[PDB]
This record gives structure tokens, C-alpha cells and sequence, in this order.
């Protein structure tokens, strides 16, 4: 009842970037890995939006750093897609899988290279991203 | 059951996400959150048969246009949405259609034209103009409102029938 409802508010707070509302919801027992209907966790929404503080907070609270939404994106896919560098770094220092595949086989490197995020491509390669990784169509990142 | 891979495409702000969340959760989101790429899953009954809808809700924003190829390769059917007070978004159906054809190397890809926001008072895109566009393309045309829920099931269920 309540616990489910704290999850939905945590999702909203993580998306809308309310750094302190997040801290409260957690201490009222909210689930750090609550899912929206698209399968996003709070860490996906915070990584997507570029809220570094909220990303740090969620990880300090046991957030699953390699959680996958219904498309198969991890938070590292989301941060890379939109060029959030410090987020990409922090996710990687907390054990993010650098070669995690979405449902079509795309790594974070695939998405970063697709959208031209060159600084993300470099940081990904420094962290053991595979240059020859293929998606499910046989296509590499380039 | 049979799984149908449905892809919702169209310009920024036409109601792709609001249509989709109406189908899945039966509620209308008044708030714009720009979509990158979201997947939704629903087990439904269509024409008396149980099936699963695997729905991808896509980015209208042109900054993500390089991701289109990928979802055009994977989708079985495309819900081509415009808003009835958004001339540009109607005109953009052409660009979406052309890319789909090129990626599937085919002129016959399951597709439905969706004129969204039919609850709105004034409109700049004529019903006749849209009916004509759909007849040119040889595809069905459905008028929807994510706000009232009008034509929501009809639109998705119609795309399913086109995949069959
Ligand atoms: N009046 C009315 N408003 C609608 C309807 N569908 C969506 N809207 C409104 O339009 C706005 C944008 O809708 P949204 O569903 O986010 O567009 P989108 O096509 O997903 O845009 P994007 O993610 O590619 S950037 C929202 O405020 C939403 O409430 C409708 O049928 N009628
Ligand atoms: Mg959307």
C-alpha cells in the first residue's frame, strides 16, 4: 500500500530532480529499485535527467547499478545517450557493466558513438568497452 | 500467444507517450516528459485471441534521429501519429514512412495513420486531408484522443490486424 506508493513518489522525485525529497522517501522505507511501467528505476531517471547528486545518493542506498528497463537499457546506456560525462564516470566506478546489451544488442558505446558523444566514447574505452562488440544485426559501434 | 512488435512514431509533442500510457495504464498524462526510447508490455484480447503487445514509444526530438534505423529494423508495425493542430507533424508522416520503407526494403509495411488530439476545438489539419493521405499510402486512418481515451484501443488493435 504505502511502500508501493513511496516507490512511485521516489520515481517522480528522481525524475523531477528533488535531491532532498529522495533522501526522505528512502528513510520512510521506499524501494530504491521501484519500477515505472516502462521498467525504469530511479537511477535510470536520474541518470537520464543528468542529476549527479541523486545518482550518488541512490548508489549509496543500494540501487542496482545494472538494472535494465523494458528496452534493456541500463543507467549507463541512458547517461551515454545523452552525454552526461560525470554520471558515466560514477556509474563505472560503482560497477556498471561497460558492455551491457539492450534488447537489440547495443552497448553504451553503440549509443554514445551513434549520438556523437566523443568524450563518452573515450571514457568508455578507458573502462574496457569492447570496440568490436556487435549488436544483434552484426553491427559494431563504428 | 502471438507477440506483436508495435512502434509509435511521430513529431515532438503529438501525444505518442500519452497514447501509449493510455493503452497501458488507462490514464492521461498532462505533463510533457520528452521520450528517448521506452518499452511497454501488455497482454490483451483482440478479435477473441490473447496476445502480447510489445510497444516501443520513440523520440520525436530530431537529436535522436540516428536511433530510428534500429527500431525500424525491429518493428513489425508502426503507429504513425500526428496531432490535428500541428501541420508540421502531419507533413512529417512522409519522412517517417520513407525511412521505414528504406530500412525494411519494402512498400508494404504494416502501418496505421493516427490523427491525435481530436478532443481539441480548432484544428489546422483536415480530416479529409488525412483520409486522403492514408488512402494514398493504402493504410487505415484512426482519429484518437489520449485525453478522452477515444480511439485508443482501436488504433493499436487496428495496427495488430495489419500485422496479420
Ligand atoms: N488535448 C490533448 N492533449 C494531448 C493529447 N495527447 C497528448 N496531449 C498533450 O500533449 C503534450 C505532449 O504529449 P506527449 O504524449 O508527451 O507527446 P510525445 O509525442 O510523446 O512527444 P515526445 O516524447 O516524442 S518529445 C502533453 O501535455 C499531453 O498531455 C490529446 O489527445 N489531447
Ligand atoms: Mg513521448
Amino acid at each position: 500500500g504505502r511502500h508501493m506508493d513511496l516507490g512511485k513518489k521516489l520515481l517522480e522525485a528522481a525524475r523531477a530532480g528533488q535531491d532532498d525529497e529522495v533522501r526522505i522517501l528512502m528513510a520512510n522505507g521506499a524501494d530504491v529499485n521501484a519500477n515505472d511501467s516502462a521498467g525504469h528505476t530511479p537511477l535510470h531517471l536520474a541518470a537520464k535527467r543528468g542529476h549527479l547528486e541523486i545518482v550518488e545518493v541512490l548508489l549509496k542506498h543500494g540501487a542496482d547499478v545494472n538494472a535494465m528497463d523494458n528496452t534493456g537499457f541500463t543507467p549507463l546506456h541512458l547517461a551515454a545517450l545523452r552525454g552526461h560525462l560525470e554520471i558515466v564516470e560514477v556509474l563505472l566506478k560503482n560497477g556498471a557493466d561497460v558492455n551491457a546489451q539492450d534488447r537489440t544488442g547495443r552497448t553504451p558505446l553503440h549509443l554514445a558513438a551513434k549520438l556523437g558523444h566523443l568524450e563518452i566514447v573515450e571514457v568508455l574505452l578507458k573502462n574496457g568497452a569492447d570496440v568490436n562488440a556487435q549488436d544483434k544485426f552484426g553491427k559494431t559501434a563504428f | 500467444m502471438t507477440e506483436y512488435k508495435l512502434v509509435v512514431v511521430g513529431a515532438v509533442g503529438v501525444g505518442k507517450s500519452a497514447l501509449t500510457i493510455q493503452l497501458i495504464q488507462n490514464h492521461f498524462v498532462d505533463e510533457y516528459d520528452p521520450t528517448i526510447e521506452d518499452s511497454y508490455r501488455k497482454q490483451v484480447v483482440i478479435d477473441g485471441e490473447t496476445c502480447l503487445l510489445d510497444i516501443l514509444d520513440t523520440a520525436g526530438q530530431e537529436e535522436y534521429s540516428a536511433m530510428r534505423d534500429q527500431y525500424m529494423r525491429t518493428g513489425e508495425g508502426f503507429l504513425c501519429v500526428f496531432a490535428i493542430n500541428n501541420t508540421k507533424s502531419f507533413e512529417d508522416i512522409h519522412h517517417y514512412r520513407e525511412q521505414i520503407k528504406r530500412v525494411k526494403d519494402s512498400e508494404d509495411v504494416p502501418m496505421v495513420l493516427v490523427g491525435n488530439k481530436c478532443d481539441l476545438p480548432s484544428r489546422t489539419v483536415d480530416t479529409k486531408q488525412a483520409q486522403d493521405l492514408a488512402r494514398s499510402y493504402g493504410i487505415p486512418f484512426i482519429e484518437t484522443s489520449a485525453k478522452t481515451r477515444q480511439g485508443v484501443d482501436d488504433a493499436f488493435y487496428t495496427l495488430v490486424r495489419e500485422i496479420r
